[PDB]
């Protein structure tokens, strides 16, 4: 299954077993708190993970869930005027959700606010037109300074 | 040109500061102006120092220096030797008449020189019997003969005329009009040679291109008028062989718009030759330029060899390793599509079209050629060489990319061409008369108020001459409805005259109305 097991823990480095079929730089959820980490090396069924949270309390045998994706950043409106936690999760939303002065271990918060309504306006492309990666197919008003946030097709689409 | 041109500035202010009291024309153009108790009657003569008179008269030569005579030179019936009259008498089926008028012009000029008379005495009608202009059909023209030294227009008369027209300045003609007259002499010389081979839509095309060559400064490609003259000719091979010497590069196969009209069986050969040339350009060998022509022909193997022998090119190693695959395989089809869409984002539009054609996705190669590369001329060529002469992808391309702009611009040459390539001949012939926005629910494409209108809608007499040709060959589509067709023929005949009359060719307007055959 997608569940490997923690074999060794030392500082930020967690070596997990039963991790055959794991890709390099793939994100993984380590432990029961689902700490985010990245597979840095693969050696047979043993995958070495750099955990991006505090590893204190991680037990040998704890589940390690493959995510199938690399460490990714969300790119779009709602990115200026914001502060982020090293990884792409937002600190203000974290404080508002946890209602505490700390950053909970393994908290999951969408990087970009998914409740803000953005005033999209389509660009120069129409139905039947060919679009490739980087093509600005619209723009949204983000703030008075960034008045037109270009909406680009993903680079590999 | 502007529809009106000033010819004088009667400046009474140069003598008194009082404003003009009253102004009144009178007998013979006498323009009486009053101020106080003191009149400023100006005769109908002209002062050549005025900028307006100097600019309006231009380079012309006029018998009298008058506002009345000047207004009868800038306007009114053309002298029968005016180039704008000869090309319009050639577009009308009156070539023999133009040859006779050129012969008479030569004879009159020789008469003037022999008697040492001034050229300004030259007769405007060259002593022509007006009934000659009214002859219904070219082969019914009574082509009389003249005395032995110059009995009929031919090469000798042509050279003599081209010498005389440089040794004399014809009256009423701006020097540029005289240059175009010389080019018309040359065009008639060419037509007389080809007159026994090409039908008369070949002669109109030949004169169109010969006039194009003299206007490459302001005209960047033969008008769609000439493309439509050639497209409906039965001798496209002769026209192509006549203009072949100029088609060396693609930029010159795009000036003559060969992709539109030349026969597919010649378009294949012309793509082969243009590929040869585009490869060995001035700069160096580069299979990037000639890729599209070799893929459109379905000659990927020749392109692969071309890449191989291009050892110096930086892209050579990637392209040889990529193109060699067999693109019927789904994986390689998708790989080629991916590469095509990557090249479209790296701003390499021509290469994107090439790759989109490797996989046989013509609908995407032609859309990258006509929308991002801006070559509808090359898109039509690729459509016609790759898939076939008429449709189906060509039909969709024309209906999507050209039909909207044609409707907005209210162009009927393009509309007829489009409905011909869609092999909708019955409405393609009608599109010449009625504006495109009124055809085949085209009002659904653009709101009628977005289209061009007002004075910008200047008619085109040739547009009718083509119809009367097609109408007579395609009678099968017109026997079913006669009254409705007549209701618009009788409108466009009266709107084609009244420009043949407004452009000085009155003699041709009377011929058009006199000879038009209503299909009873």
């Amino acid at each position: 299954s997608e569940y490997g097991a923690i074999y060794s823990v030392s500082g930020p480095v967690v070596i997990a077993e039963n991790m055959i079929g794991c890709a390099m730089y793939e994100l993984v959820k380590v432990g029961h708190d689902n700490l985010v980490g990245e597979v840095i090396r693969i050696d047979g069924d043993k995958a070495t993970i750099q955990v991006y949270e505090e590893t204190a309390g991680l037990t040998v045998g704890d589940p390690v869930l493959r995510t199938g994706k690399p460490l990714s950043v969300e790119l779009g409106p709602g990115l200026m005027e914001t502060i982020y936690d090293g990884i792409q999760r937002p600190l203000k939303a974290i404080k508002e959700e946890s209602q505490s002065i700390y950053i909970p271990r393994g908290i999951d918060t969408p990087a970009l606010d998914r409740t803000i309504k953005w005033q999209f306006t389509p660009g120069k492309f129409q139905v039947g037109d060919h679009i490739s990666g980087g093509d600005i197919y619209g723009s949204v008003f983000e703030n008075s300074l960034i008045s037109s946030h270009k909406i680009l097709l993903p680079p590999r689409s | 040109t502007p529809s009106y041109l000033p010819i004088e500035k009667i400046d009474i202010t140069a003598h008194t500061a009082h404003n003009i009291g009253d102004s009144v024309w009178m007998k013979n153009g006498t323009f009486v102006v009053a101020s106080g108790n003191q009149f400023y009657i100006k005769d109908k003569s002209l002062d050549l120092t005025d900028p307006f008179t100097y600019q309006s008269i231009g380079s012309r030569k006029i018998l009298s220096n008058d506002i009345l005579h000047l207004s009868s030179v800038l306007n009114g019936p053309l002298p029968v030797y005016h180039p704008q009259f000869l090309i319009q008498a050639i577009y009308a089926n009156k070539l023999q008449l133009v040859k006779e008028l050129l012969l008479r012009l030569f004879l009159a000029l020789r008469k003037l020189d022999f008697e040492s008379q001034d050229v300004s005495n030259l007769d405007s009608n060259l002593g022509m019997d007006p009934l000659k202009y009214f002859i219904a059909k070219d082969r019914d023209y009574p082509v009389e003969s003249f005395p032995d030294p110059y009995p009929c227009f031919n090469k000798t008369v042509s050279l003599a005329l081209t010498e005389q027209l440089t040794k004399t300045t014809l009256p009423y003609l701006t020097r540029h009009q005289q240059i175009t007259l010389i080019t018309v002499i040359e065009a008639v010389d060419e037509v007389t040679k080809n007159e026994n081979i090409v039908d008369y839509n070949g002669v109109r095309f030949l004169l169109g291109v010969k006039l194009f060559l003299s206007h490459k400064n302001i005209q960047k490609s033969i008008l769609m008028r000439d493309v439509s003259w050639a497209l409906h000719s039965d001798n496209k091979e002769i026209l192509l062989s006549s203009i072949d010497r100029h088609i060396t590069s693609w930029n010159r196969a795009r000036e003559y718009r060969i992709a539109y009209w030349i026969k597919e069986q010649d378009l294949v050969k012309k793509f082969e030759d243009i590929a040869k040339y585009e490869f060995s350009k001035d700069d160096k060998r580069d299979p990037s330029r000639c890729a599209i022509f070799y893929l459109a022909l379905k000659k990927k193997q020749i392109l692969l060899s071309l890449w191989k022998m291009a050892i110096g090119h930086p892209e050579q190693q990637k392209m040889v390793r990529f193109i060699s695959n067999d693109f019927t395989v789904p994986r390689w089809r998708t790989a080629a599509l991916k590469n095509a869409f990557v090249l479209l984002s790296k701003h390499r539009y021509m290469d994107a079209a090439v790759f989109f054609l490797l996989t046989d996705s013509l609908k995407d190669c032609v859309n990258v050629l006509c929308k991002q590369v801006h070559d509808m001329d090359l898109a039509i060529g690729v459509c016609r060489v790759y898939e076939g002469d008429n449709g189906p992808v060509l039909g969709e391309l024309l209906t999507a990319q050209m039909l909207p702009e044609t409707i907005k611009e209210n162009d009927r040459w393009k509309a007829s061409f489009i409905y011909w390539k869609l092999r909708k001949q019955e409405v393609a012939i009608k599109a010449l008369l009625t504006a495109p926005i009124d055809l085949e629910n085209n009002s659904s494409i653009v709101d009628k108020e977005v289209c061009v209108n007002r004075s910008f809608l200047v008619e085109d007499p040739a547009l009718l001459y083509l119809y009367n040709h097609l109408r007579n060959r395609n009678l099968k589509y017109f026997i079913g409805s006669l009254n409705v067709e007549a209701k618009i023929e009788c409108t466009l005949i009266l709107r084609v005259t009244d420009i043949l009359c407004r452009m000085g060719c009155n003699y041709l307007a009377v011929s058009l109305v006199k000879n038009w055959k209503f299909i009873e």
